[PDB]
């Protein structure tokens, strides 16, 4: 017989191995596959589809369907932003319920860009100008209009285009950022301000709503498969 | 750098290999714990045999992961880490035991009494596992009656799909010192492919 | 391992005449080369066909109570004419063996005799902190050979603490009565050195154990016999020494 | 390591109705059928009774049949052989084994019992 | 000097590393190697040689040399198989003492086929037909002849060929099966039944024996070196 | 073999990849532990905010390693494993919290009161981290004002380089059941390059 | 999981000067600004007071202003809203939240309080 | 699928790399534990020195593995993880110690008294290991007198092969506070090749 | 949306991963690098520069600057070596304070050669012959001149060349040796003996000193990044 | 870390026969030879006595010889220097060290002792 040698590692079962085992059913005719439309290849492709961000997670409005309707009120020109979203995936409760967030709860690292969309749902005739602004990592979330107005920002026109897109880049220190709340490494800050104010024709409801959608970009990737399932 | 136009995104892929479907599910997870024994005693409860219906539905870890889709095909690999020990507080002895594990293809007779004919089965595959060696392993390919396993089946006739049943018992006869043994079952779905992607079940199962 | 099915009975009688010796083999076919290596020459004094002829050891009797038998090489052949002399007249000697074990019985006898050739077969003495133990004579039975038991080798442990059911890792053939009468084993020279001191170190160990018991129809021969014929293959020695006449 | 402890073996007298019992360690009873074999003094081993608790499929020896009753527990994982109407030939050393099986056969068994002799002899 | 940087990992000894260390003996003439017949290259080559399966591990016959002689008795046509071997390597005590089994106690996974040989040792003249059958993974071991007769089986003729080979395939779920008793994932079932019965000439012993040999096939492989050695 | 001439050495490289500069420092190490909270109580100490100046100088592991050189340039990656728990011994409840982590580029206004304008910052990058997901990550490239970070600066005007400041607070309002949380910060210097190699600081820092 | 326990909520009577308090779990106060919102009976939520303890930047509602005082601790990590001169409209259910922020706005907040009602009603 | 002919087997290799001889034994295992000390006390027992004859025969793990064959050649790599600590319950102090480890080629004078000439050895290789750094390592190539090491030697003259002897002592002089130290020895046989394959020793050694 | 699948590993942060994360500062003009002389590429290049071995670590002379001056005394022809250095990196306190030693405290394994230099600092006119000897691994440190004189040794002439180099080879068992004090696997033994004796002109100081330098060779390498930092 | 604790050092008077002792931590005595060195007041260090317990190879200084006796234990791993017939010059601070060695030489030593002075002075 061929002179062999059992090295350390034999008689051990690796839960993440890749060996070939005896097939318990010889010649079983397997029903062939068909093109059922919607084949998926990788998880990072589910994130490439926008999901609606639950902006309002307040006491009464959290868990109800109103956790998506961002209401532009009939209040003054208070520079306090009309919405500030912390672009810190796990260190901020809001971005963790999105599809894009769900996939990021199955890994430890993430790289690439994330894009924000804002579909305005206001009485056709109604107009105005809002200022969607982003403040790069580390820098404190902009509190006054002018402040935000100096960082990366788009002055989105209600009257002209209904849907507003703003792609937040990948201005990161390391090559891979965290998905854990060890430290609050404040990434970006998607911030929306009243540039002008809303102008309404005749007597159309003075408080209409907006929706926000977040998704991954083609350059978005993840690593180190970890998980957390409970009982 | 700091740029916000409205392009598509920015650049092209940047390597995503470990996130692919095959590597998403390529991690074996416990699916159940089957307890047997060799009672000299007439314990018509544990009575040697222990039958478990092959369903992912029992464990959470593997469940949510599989629910992210509506349809799937997957060659199923099973691993059997069998561990034992003596029950009674006694310096009683035993010779190494041999366990028979039986995979029974979906839609067959399910064994009851550890006795009965259905334990001989001229057709049903079986694995005789001698104790104290590397755990046992068999791969049951896509045994679906349809073109895919329906994770969420809509409509009427819950028997989701039926991946079969596992029956384990001791082969050796009645030893004076009663020996208990737990049969851990692991399931690595391999060559997995999925279809329509649903939102993840948020709550508790 | 040795899953062969020649013919069954007898076809042809091909005789092996090497020098003065003449064996008439059952046929000749069904031969197993150990590890697939032939006995070659060290890559000396080559006594050729003079020291390369068939010597036949004692024919032992296989009975219903037989636990087995075992021999040592060169040892067994130390009392055989020329090869025996060349073994005691040199300090060096490397030589292979063509162990041809033949066993004849009737079409009314049943059983299985497996011939296991064990390289460096040290026999029973769980004394790791010290092998050899059993004296030279108790270790070298010679032509007569030693016997296994249920100087005490335990058969199921192949007489060395390793289950006989694994013995099949060594070169071997199973003489299964209903099949072949003959078993052929050519063992090339295996040793830690290039050439060695034949008197001291035992290169091989032919061990013939009973796999199946003997069962003769109603009443017949209470016992059959097994013969061992061995022959030195490509024998060399260095270098004579005062033909130390006895 | 699967343990089958053979208990309930003691001296009876021609017509005895004793009972034997064996526990199941390392495995669930239904995974292995369960049986018995007796080494008759100076004889080869003979199959006596065997069933698999999975669905309980009873099978007895030709001599043994009717009198002896093989039953199985899945809670305590024990096999109870009610050796009723014991006779002089039934003076043998029993052994409990787990099979596959599902009945009497020298081989086809994995784990074996230690040993216990039920002597069916009427003495004073 | 060349500007270097000590990264995390220095001053650590990995028990499974592979570095080059100073050779304590410079110029030591090493005795060259010779072709001692029987060089081995891999362990999986020791399994490629059949070893005798100890079928009978009963109380008295276990540990004695009779643990290999499978005796075909002078009993009736009871459909209870004349031998059923569970093809569950570690979850079945019998296949773990074979050479092929020994190597599988040094790993965790195994793939490929295993072949069974049956050398009949019965009085030349004696004849009969046995039925060696295999039941694929999961399905319960066949108890009746007919049952087994429907699954993969060879009707081996005693009278014609002495040695019977039956190659059990690799009909396995996963790509690598276990070598641990976690669960009794019943693989195959090598089963031998009395197809006919044994027929003996004149008065030759009516109870002769058989031997079984198991080995690996060229496609057989293992992974994840683990072990278990004790005191 | 045993040879002692006086050559150069003996042979040519023998593989040294894992000892290279990039792989020497490619191991993230804790740099600090910032503790926050959401006090319904007026604890003007921990008062939500916690500010830490980004300096390697605090931890030893990363320090000595960086001291083996005099100059360096390194794109800095930060990771934020955020963990929480309830303080008071009470069956009080809370909804998942969202923490805001702010990176502030070197030479900006450092936030004091958790309140003040400097927490809105139209320019300073921030990361809103919802709890119970993969830790947060941002990469701040070489933010040196010179051509390299001076590990040991000789001369006069210790403010070594200034890699910025991190401020973390809870965004959610005052919950009846007070929740403490520790923000671990990890720093993997990437694309690192170094210059003049000094002898290693032997002693204690 | 960040916890903000809303305590100090009880019945006052037109002109009351009660105080509310909330602890910070999982994070350091200065990492998140802190605020309050009231659900007026049958009305939408209104911002009341909010500051970030980092550098303490005070901001009040138009009605609320002057009377109410938002203060923050960094040692116990608590927010103390001194609700001075409480009036009949101020009969609402308060909630403490952490923002970014740094002031009154329906959104821009992360973790929310459970619930507490300060009833500003003069009764016997 | 389900097929039983009698071919050879079925197909061709399917990858077996990690089972190869080189990777079977490529795992270092403890071989012994040598205890030394620096006694100010005249403990003529432990008396600094500790000599151990290099034999695999002492440890089981490495033994069985090597017994699967009859002959072998293997370049032997040794690693020395040296650990220390103070004995007596006292706040006594010590400076970092330097241990001398000596490999002595098979068939040389074995050192007794920690004193004697045989500790200078103009020929025997030695390794001075300063404490508190990466463990020491030396590779002694195939030092067999034959063409292979005989695992099971048959015949007469147990001194299996003789792989040498290791002697370890403290070099520093007598410190007031007595320091004990354990010298763990690891052995990774490298470039290993084997010959005739025996059945594995089943029992206890 | 693209059908994806979250595998085990998601939502885990690997401290040694390598992913791409969002860059917190978009378009920040990074000050370009300049050729500041002395760029380093690998740590193993800092060892390639000789460092002075602290030979004398005696009570009074340890920690002071005299821990480098090896004084050739005015003593007899006692064969007791004038210096023996154990070439066992961590198992010998002296070689662990060298630069070459420092790098070896950041790994677990080391291979390749180490070279020793001896710069004699004695009154020009002064002469003599010393014998620098090396004894391969395992063999006991040479105590008598003759003994050492038979192993690998260079008879260095004071009068002729001031600086003496002796390259100690890589005669090692394994492919990678340890940097831990588990066992005292005595490697080499750099030993210096009085071949002749020192001869001094007129009345020049009869006790001058020597310095020793150790370094790595181009074939020197390390592996498995480990560390030990304390408080 | 190897520890050698230098004990047994005290004031004797011209003709004293005191003894010193040192334990071996971190290593086995036979792995390192053992010695002594004395710092004579205002002088350089001088080798006194050294042996390796492996096979016990005795070596003494020219002055010291005969009178002083170096002995080693392998059980307690201690070195016992019987300083017999102590004289006025022998009024020095001793130190125990482990070498390789196997004798008296300024260098060739690894671990060093803390310090102990045996004063050989006859006083009242």
């Amino acid at each position: 017989g061929l002179p062999v040698m059992n090295t350390p590692g034999s008689n051990q079962y690796l839960t993440a191995d890749n060996f070939q085992s005896p097939c318990a059913l010889p010649e079983f005719d397997v029903t062939p596959p068909i093109d059922i439309p919607g084949e998926v290849k990788n998880m990072m492709e589910l994130a490439e589809i926008d999901t609606m961000i639950p902006f309002d997670l307040s006491a009464t409005k959290k868990n109800t369907m109103e956790m998506y309707r961002v209401r532009l009120s009939d209040k003054p020109h208070t520079d306090d932003p009309i919405l500030c979203l912390s672009l810190s995936p796990a260190s901020d409760p809001r971005l963790s319920h999105t599809m894009l967030g769900e996939i990021l709860n199955y890994y430890t690292h993430w790289a690439g860009s994330l894009k924000f969309t804002f579909l305005f749902c206001g009485s056709m005739m109604a107009t105005g100008k809002l200022l969607v602004s982003y403040a790069p990592p580390g820098a404190d979330p902009p509190k006054k209009r002018k402040e935000a107005m100096l960082g990366t920002h788009v002055i989105w026109d209600i009257g002209l285009q209904s849907s507003c897109t703003m792609v937040v880049p990948w201005i990161s220190n390391t090559t891979y950022r965290q998905t854990i709340d060890d430290s609050f490494t404040e990434g970006g800050y998607i911030s929306v301000f009243y540039q002008t104010r809303i102008v309404v024709p005749l007597s159309t409801p003075r408080e209409m709503d907006i929706l926000g959608f977040v998704s991954a970009c083609n350059d978005f990737s993840v690593r180190l498969l970890r998980d957390t399932t409970h009982i | 750098p700091s740029d916000t136009v409205q392009t598509r995104h920015v650049v092209q892929h940047r390597s995503r290999s470990e996130s692919s479907i095959e590597s998403f599910f390529a991690r074996g997870a416990c699916v159940t714990i089957m307890t047997v024994d060799n009672p000299a005693s007439t314990t018509n409860k544990d009575k040697l045999f222990a039958v478990w219906k092959i369903t992912y539905k029992d464990t959470v870890q593997l469940r949510r992961k599989l629910e992210f889709f509506t349809y799937s095909r997957f060659d199923m690999e099973l691993t059997f880490v069998v561990t034992a020990n003596f029950t009674e507080t006694n310096n009683g002895h035993a010779l190494n035991q041999v366990y028979q594990i039986m995979y029974v293809p979906p839609g067959a007779p399910v064994p009851e009494k550890w006795d009965d004919y259905t334990w001989q089965t001229s057709s049903n595959p079986s694995i005789f596992y001698t104790y104290g060696t590397a755990p046992a392993r068999i791969s049951v390919p896509y045994v679906g009656i349809s073109n895919a396993y329906s994770h969420f089946y809509d409509g009427f006739s819950a028997s989701l799909n039926d991946f079969g049943i596992l029956a384990v018992r001791v082969v050796n006869d009645h030893n004076p010192t009663k020996v208990t043994s737990k049969i851990r079952v692991y399931l690595k779905p391999k060559h997995i492919r999925v279809w329509c992607p649903r939102p993840p079940r948020a709550v508790a199962y | 391992s040795p899953n062969i099915e020649a013919c069954g009975y007898s076809d042809r009688v091909l005789q092996l005449t090497l020098g003065n010796s003449t064996i008439t083999t059952q046929e000749a076919a069904n031969s197993v080369v150990a590890y697939g290596r032939w006995p070659e020459y060290l890559r000396p004094t080559e006594p050729d066909v003079a020291a390369c002829r068939f010597y036949t050891l004692d024919t032992v009797s296989w009975t219903k109570e037989s636990r087995g038998w075992w021999w040592k090489l060169p040892d067994a052949l130390r009392d055989m004419g020329l090869f025996g002399q060349n073994m005691y007249y040199h300090y060096l000697g490397r030589s292979g063996y063509t162990v041809h074990v033949q066993c004849n019985a009737s079409k009314f006898h049943q059983g299985a005799l497996g011939v296991f050739a064990v390289p460096e077969m040290c026999l029973a003495g769980d004394s790791n902190t010290t092998t050899m133990h059993t004296s030279y004579q108790n270790a070298n039975p010679g032509e007569k050979g030693g016997t296994f038991t249920g100087f005490c080798p335990v058969d199921y442990l192949l007489g060395n603490g390793t289950l006989l059911g694994n013995a099949f890792v060594f070169p071997h053939q199973i003489i299964n009565l209903r099949t072949n009468n003959c078993a052929t084993l050519v063992l090339p020279y295996v040793n830690s050195l290039s050439i060695d001191s034949m008197v001291k170190h035992n290169n091989w160990g032919i061990a013939i154990l009973p796999l199946a018991p003997l069962n003769f129809a109603s009443e017949s021969s209470p016992e059959i016999p097994i013969t061992l014929t061995i022959a030195p293959m490509c024998c060399e020695f260095n270098g004579l020494r005062n033909i130390t006449l006895p | 390591q699967v343990q089958l402890q053979e208990s309930g073996g003691g001296l009876v007298q021609p017509g005895g109705s004793l009972t034997l019992s064996c526990a199941a360690s390392g495995y669930a009873v239904s995974r292995y059928s369960m049986g018995w074999f007796r080494q008759a003094p100076g004889k080869e081993n003979e199959g006596v009774a065997a069933i698999d608790s999975s669905g309980v499929g009873t099978t007895y020896a030709d001599s043994v049949k009717g009198r002896f009753t093989i039953s199985r527990d899945n809670a305590k994982d024990t096999v109870y052989l009610r050796m009723n109407s014991l006779k002089p030939e039934d003076t043998a050393i029993y052994y409990c084994a787990s099979g596959f099986g599902l009945s009497l056969s020298r081989y086809t068994y994995a784990y074996w019992g230690q040993g216990t002799q039920v002597t069916v002899s009427s003495h004073h």
